[PDB]
């Protein structure tokens, strides 16, 4: 009922002006059904020791991390407890996590505009949702519209919400209906909005 | 790394303005926080908190682990500092822009290294005090970092905006004009 974690593992031989930075990751990787935990830890960048539980051991990714590997792999108790991560903290923060992330769900809000004169645009602008999957397609009285269309790359946020800008190529006729349809896990029937030149 | 969904705790210590932080995240989105004065989790989103809880010790605990893992490498490393790498600063909105309608300013600051930051937005000249907010320092992939600073507002027909930044990466404070059409 609440979040797992891991304490970090000590380094070896404890017994603009200066900086210094040490980062630590702990990372779970899930595919299906599957787990896969990666422990890396960066000295200003430069990732030197690292553990795969593909691997099963730690390997020292710079020269650095040397006296590290050593140790650690020579300590039983330490190996069978990165190997139990997998089972122990992933699975457990995974499937705690869930319902409010693996189940988020964002309605999009969608949205129409000129932008035209002194080329000739319309820009479709989806923004606020969860997950950044989404399929966004244009329609010229019905019809399918390829040519003409650019697709921004999806901005995240940074709020748990995504954005999204896919404009068309324009040559206004005269009873020119133009659609712009989004797809999304939120809403199942396709939301759609469109614009008129008159 | 063949994956269909990412979490990580990351957490960094260093020596300057940030004494450091510790995180958690699930795509890159950031899920909740330790707050280290105030010594208690965060939740980024209301909805998470009043879900489940977590230790705030837990976060605490590992960020005095790793304030000693810093000073071991202080050591096996002759004190070796990484150059500054300067931030690609982008600022767009929330929202579609619209006439004299309710939104807010998004200050993406991407791809810097180490993360030492001063921040302040500009309206006309003007250094903005109430509206602000702003995400923590977050780790990238790449052992890189990136930021958000929002900034709320209302679209006013002749009106700028500037994106002030101070990073080691630079020199000249660089700031990302913005305005509406
Ligand atoms: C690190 O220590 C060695 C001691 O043998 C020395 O040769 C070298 O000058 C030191 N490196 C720096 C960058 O000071
Ligand atoms: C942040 O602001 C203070 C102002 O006194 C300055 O001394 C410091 O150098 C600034 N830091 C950065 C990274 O620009
Ligand atoms: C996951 O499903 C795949 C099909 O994509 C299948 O090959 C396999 O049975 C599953 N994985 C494992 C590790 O058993």
């Amino acid at each position: 009922r609440k979040f797992h974690y891991l304490p970090f593992l000590p380094s070896t031989g404890g017994s603009s002006p200066e900086n210094y930075l040490f980062q630590g990751r702990q990372e779970c990787y899930a595919f299906n059904g599957t787990q896969r935990f990666l422990e890396r830890y960066i000295y200003n960048r430069e990732e030197f020791v690292r553990f795969d539980s593909d691997v099963g051991e730690f390997r020292a990714v710079t020269e650095l991390g040397r006296p590290d590997e050593e140790y650690w792999n020579s300590q039983k108790d330490i190996l069978e407890e990165e190997r139990a991560v997998p089972d122990r903290m992933c699975r457990h923060n995974y499937e705690l996590g869930g319902p409010m992330t693996l189940q988020r769900r964002v309605q999009p809000r969608v949205n129409v505009s000129p932008s035209k004169k002194g080329h000739n645009l319309l820009v479709c602008h989806v923004t606020d949702f969860y997950p950044g999957s989404i399929q966004v397609r244009w329609f010229l009285n019905g019809q399918e519209e390829t040519a003409g269309v650019v697709s921004t790359n999806l901005i995240r946020n940074g709020d748990w919400t995504f954005q999204i800008l896919v404009m068309l190529e324009m040559t206004p006729q005269q009873g020119d209906v133009y659609t712009c349809q989004v797809e999304h896990t939120s809403l199942d029937s396709p939301v759609t909005v469109e614009w008129k030149a008159q | 790394i063949k994956a269909d969904h990412v979490s990580t705790y990351a957490a960094f210590v260093q020596t300057h303005r940030p004494t450091g932080e510790f995180m958690f995240e699930f795509d890159e989105d950031e899920m909740f926080y330790v707050d280290l004065d105030k010594k208690e989790t965060v939740w980024h989103l209301e909805e998470f908190g009043q879900a489940f809880s977590f230790e705030a010790q837990g976060g605490l605990a590992n960020i005095a682990i790793l304030n000693n893992n810093l000073n071991t490498l202080i050591q096996r490393s002759n004190h070796t500092q990484a150059t500054n790498d300067p931030p690609e600063v982008t600022v767009f909105p929330k929202e579609p822009v619209e006439l004299g309608q309710p939104n807010t300013l998004i200050c993406h600051i991407d791809k810097f290294f180490p993360p030492v930051l001063n921040v302040t937005w500009l309206c006309n000249g003007e250094l903005v005090t109430e509206g602000v907010a702003e995400s923590l320092f977050l780790p990238r992939t790449d052992y890189s970092f990136h930021k958000f600073h929002y900034l709320t507002f209302v679209p006013s027909a002749e009106d700028f905006y500037d994106c002030r930044v101070e990073h080691w990466g630079l020199d000249q404070p660089l700031l990302k004009h913005w305005e509406a059409q």
